[PDB]
RNA sequence: GCCCGGAUAGCUCAGUCGGUAGAGCAGGGGAUUGAAAAUCCCCGUGUCCUUGGUUCGAUUCCGAGUCCGGGCACCA
RNA sequence: CGCGGGGUGGAGCAGCCCGGUAGCUCGUCGGGCUCAUAACCCGAAGGUCGUCGGUUCAAAUCCGGCCCCCGCAACCA
RNA sequence: GGCGACACACGUGCUACAAUGCCCACUACAAAGCGAUGCCACCCGGCAACGGGGAGCUAAUCGCAAAAAGGUGGGCCCAGUUCGGAUUGGGGUCUGCAACCCGACCCCAUGAAGCCGGAAUCGCUAGUAAUCGCGGAUCAGCCAUGCCGCGGUGAAUACG
RNA sequence: CGCCUCCUAAAAGGUAACGGAGGCGCCCAAAGGUCCCCUCAGGCGGGACGGAAAUCCGCCGGAGAGCGCAAGGGUAGAAGG
C-alpha cells in the first residue's frame, strides 16, 4: 500500500523515488 | 531372502572393517543390527481421532510393515489418558526391511531432513544402542506432502550387537550415519 | 510375517534432484527426491551454498584503515 | 550509517590516544568523552570509560565491538522497569 | 519441492517463490531470469527439469529458510553478547530502531498491560 | 407390585383420527432506544424416546421396551 | 469437646451429595458519558474454594487429623 | 547525554484490513509556489538511493516538475492474499564535524497486527464531503502522516 | 449393636474391655472355566513433540508390582497380563 517503500506507490506518498519508482 | 545392497556393504567392508580396527577373534563378536524400533507417541488418539490408522497407514508405508499399538500402560491425570489407551504406534523392523529403511534413511531421510547438520554424536544407549527424534514423518521419498496432513515425528531405536557405545558408532560409522558434530 | 497384513514392498526407484537414481525395495516402484546423499550438503563439503565466508565478522575491515592515522 | 565514500570516522586524539597506547603497549585506561567515534581494529583488547553524560562508562573493547561507534556500549539512559 | 517448502501450484511461481522465506518479490523476479523460467506458469504448471535448474540453482544463490535464520537469530545474538545498544533493545525485546517507546510499540511489545 | 400420564425446537409445550413438526420462551441479528427498556421485523432448531407392524406413506395408529412421572396398595 | 454444621477469587456467597470444568452479586482496573463527581454503559482481569496427611490417573469437590467459628448439650442429685 | 525513555493511559493524525481492489507498463490532464553558492536540464555510472559530468536559469522564458487519481493493456482471483506493510537482520546513498541514544532515503530479506472495529463519538449542506496528487515555511538533514496553501475527480441528504 | 482384617492375644486354638486400627451390606456374563502364551515394580542411560511421569529401546530387578474394593495371609515354577 502507500506504506510500502518497494510500492512505486509507497514511493509516490513517500515522494522519492527508488528501484521501483524510476525517474 | 531378497538382496539389500547397504547389507552387502555391511558384509563387504564394514565386516572386514571392523576385523581390522578391532580384530575381533570371532567373526560373531563383530557388531550387528539387531533391528530398527520404530516408535511414535502419538498421544492423540488416546481421546480423539481413535482411528489413526492414517499414522498406520504411514508406517506401512514407510516400512512395508503394519506397526503395533502401544496403549496405555496406566491412566493419567496430567496427561489426559486413562489406562487401556492408545496412545502410540511401534514396529519392529527386522532383517529385510530393517537393511532396507535404513538404507533409504540415510539415502533419503537424512538429506531431506531440514538443516540436517548431522546427527547426535552421543545418542547412544551405552550398550552399543543409538536413539534419535524426528520432528515430522514427510521425510520419506514413500511420504508425499499432498498424502501427509500431519507432521507426526517419531523416534527411532537402532538396535546392535555391539556392546559398547564406541564400537557401535564405529559400526554405524563405517554405514556412514553423517554425526552431527 | 501375518500374511495380508503388510503392504508389499517392491523394487524401488529413488530419483534423487540430481536424478540420482538409489534402486532399493519400497511400497511404491519409482519415488523422486528433492536430495540424494550424493546432493546433500553435509556430504559435498558442506559447499556453503551460498556463503562461505564463515563468520565475516570480525573484519572484513573493507572500508577500514583508511584513517589519517 | 556513515558513507563509506567517506572515511570511517573516528575522533581523532581519542583515535590518536589509542595509537599511542599501541606502541605503550595496552595500558592507561582511556576515558573519553568520544561517544561518536567508530571502535577501530587498534582499539580491541583496549579499555574506555566512555563517557554516558554524566559518568565515564568503562568498556573492554572486543573484536566483536570493532566496527560500531564507542557510544553503543554506553548506555545514556538508565532503565528498570516501572515499580 | 524447493529448498525448505512447497510452492502453492495453482499460485503462479512468482508469489510461490516468495513463499519462500528468505526470498521477496526481487530474487522471485530474478531467480526466473537466471533460470530463464517463465513466471506466469503455475506450480502445478512446471516441468521437471525446470524446477531442477531452479531448485538446484536458487538453493546455490542464497540461504532461504534455515540457514537464513541461522545468521538472523545469530546476528540478534551476536548484538546481544557484546551489549550493544541494539542488543540492549533485543534482550529487552524493545523497538530496536530508534521508535518512539512510549507509545505505538505494540508490534514490539505485543498485548498491552494496564 | 397395580394403575395409568408424557418423552416434540436450547426449553415449554402443539401434534394430523396417516399427507406439514409447529406456537411461544430462550438465541442471534436488523431497525429500536441517551441507559434501561420494552417493543417491532426476520432467521433459530427436532429421527416427534427406541423397536417394530399396518396402511401408499404412521409424529400420529398400534405391539414391545426404556425412561419418565405420578398416584393406588402391601410389606414375610 | 460432647454432638451437628461451616470456613469458595478483596466482601458476601454458590459448585461438594456425583472428584474431570468453580459461578453470581458486589468490588478492582481500563475506557466511555459529565464542566467534574456520583449513577449508568462498554471491556478486562482477578480464586492451595481453612491446615495437614491418605483415597484416587486425578480430590474444593472422597477420607482422616488439626485450627477457627457457629450452634445445640453439658444432667439427676 | 535529555528533551527520543516506557508496564501504562488519552487526544489528534497516517496506513490499512481489499476486487468500486492491488501490482506492472504505457498514455494523458492542474493549480499554486520555489529557486545564484539554488533549481539543476541533459549525459554517464550505478538495482536504486545517489555519485561524476554538465547547459540554461539570475525567473511567464532554466529547473524544480511527474501532477496523482484518470484512460489502455496485462497480471493477480478472494487468498491474511501479488491485501497488509509493522518489526527485524544485513548491505548502501546523502547531509552533517560527527547520524549510538538520535536523521532521512535506496536495495535484499523479513512480512506484525489488522477481515471495517463495544460503550461511545466527530466533521461536512457544494465544487462541499470524500478521494488523488502538487508547492511553500522552518531546515544542511530530516524524523512532516504536521501546517499553510494549490489544484483533479467529485457526491448523497435536508421531511422537518 | 451384624460380618471381614490386624494388634490386643502371653510361638496350638480361643480368649475381655465404651482397648488400638480399618473395612462390608457389593462387584465381575467377565474379574467365571479351560488351553496356550507373557512377567512386574522400580532405577539408569538414550530417545520429537514429550514433561518427573505417555509410548520406545538397552541395561540391572525374586517380587519391593499386581492380584475389583480394608487388612492380612498367599503368590511370578502365577492367583498377575
Ligand atoms: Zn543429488
Amino acid at each position: 500500500g502507500k506504506g510500502d517503500r518497494r510500492t512505486r506507490r509507497g514511493k509516490i506518498w513517500r515522494g522519492t523515488y527508488g528501484k521501483y519508482r524510476p525517474r | 531372502p531378497l538382496d539389500v545392497a547397504l547389507k552387502r556393504k555391511y558384509y563387504e567392508e564394514v565386516r572386514p572393517e571392523l576385523i581390522r580396527r578391532f580384530g575381533y577373534q570371532n567373526v560373531w563378536e563383530v557388531p550387528r543390527l539387531e533391528k530398527v524400533v520404530i516408535n511414535q507417541g502419538l498421544g492423540e488418539a488416546k481421546e480423539d481421532a481413535r482411528i489413526l490408522e492414517k499414522a498406520a497407514q504411514e508406517l506401512a508405508l514407510i516400512t512395508g510393515q503394519k506397526p503395533a499399538v502401544t496403549r496405555a500402560k496406566k491412566s493419567i491425570s496430567n496427561f489426559k489418558l486413562r489406562k487401556g489407551m492408545p496412545i502410540g504406534l511401534r514396529v519392529t523392523l527386522r532383517r529385510d526391511r530393517m537393511w532396507i529403511f535404513l538404507e533409504k534413511l540415510l539415502n533419503v531421510a537424512l538429506p531431506r531432513i531440514r538443516d540436517f547438520r548431522g546427527l547426535n554424536p552421543n545418542s547412544f544407549d551405552g550398550r552399543g544402542n543409538y536413539n534419535l527424534g524426528l520432528r515430522e514423518q514427510l521425510i520419506f521419498p514413500e511420504i508425499t506432502y499432498d498424502m501427509v496432513d500431519a507432521l507426526r515425528g517419531m523416534d527411532i531405536a537402532v538396535v546392535t550387537t555391539a556392546e559398547t557405545d564406541e564400537e557401535a558408532r564405529a559400526l554405524l560409522e563405517l554405514l556412514g550415519f553423517p554425526f552431527r558434530k | 510375517m501375518k500374511e495380508g497384513i503388510h503392504p508389499k514392498l517392491v523394487p524401488a526407484r529413488i530419483i534423487c534432484g540430481c536424478g540420482n537414481v538409489i534402486e532399493t525395495y519400497s511400497t511404491k516402484p519409482e519415488i523422486y527426491v528433492e536430495v540424494c546423499s550424493k546432493c546433500h550438503p553435509f556430504y559435498t563439503g558442506q559447499q556453503r551454498f551460498v556463503d562461505t565466508e564463515g563468520r565475516v565478522e570480525r573484519f572484513q575491515r573493507r572500508y577500514g584503515d583508511s584513517y589519517r592515522k | 550509517p556513515r558513507s563509506l565514500k567517506k572515511g570511517v570516522f573516528v575522533d581523532d586524539h581519542l583515535l590518536e590516544k589509542v595509537l599511542e597506547l599501541n606502541a605503550k603497549g595496552e595500558k592507561r585506561l582511556i576515558k573519553t568523552w568520544s561517544r561518536r567515534s567508530t571502535i577501530v581494529p587498534e582499539m580491541v583488547g583496549h579499555t574506555i570509560a566512555v563517557y554516558n553524560g554524566k559518568q565515564h562508562v568503562p568498556v573492554y573493547i572486543t573484536e566483536n565491538m570493532v566496527g560500531h561507534k564507542l557510544g553503543e556500549f554506553a548506555p545514556t539512559r538508565t532503565y528498570r522497569g516501572h515499580g | 519441492r524447493i529448498a525448505g517448502v512447497e510452492i502453492p501450484r495453482n499460485k503462479r511461481v512468482d508469489v510461490a517463490l516468495t513463499y519462500i522465506y528468505g526470498i521477496g518479490k526481487a530474487r522471485a523476479k530474478e531467480a526466473l531470469e537466471k533460470t530463464g523460467i517463465n513466471p506466469a506458469t503455475r506450480v502445478k504448471d512446471l516441468t521437471e527439469a525446470e524446477v531442477v535448474r531452479l531448485r538446484e540453482y536458487v538453493e546455490n544463490t542464497w540461504k532461504l529458510e534455515g540457514e537464513l535464520r541461522a545468521e538472523v537469530a545469530a546476528n540478534i545474538k551476536r548484538l546481544m553478547d557484546i551489549g550493544c545498544y541494539r542488543g540492549l533493545r533485543h534482550r529487552r525485546g524493545l523497538p530496536v530502531r530508534g521508535q518512539r517507546t512510549r507509545t505505538n510499540a505494540r508490534t514490539r511489545k505485543g498485548p498491552r498491560k494496564t
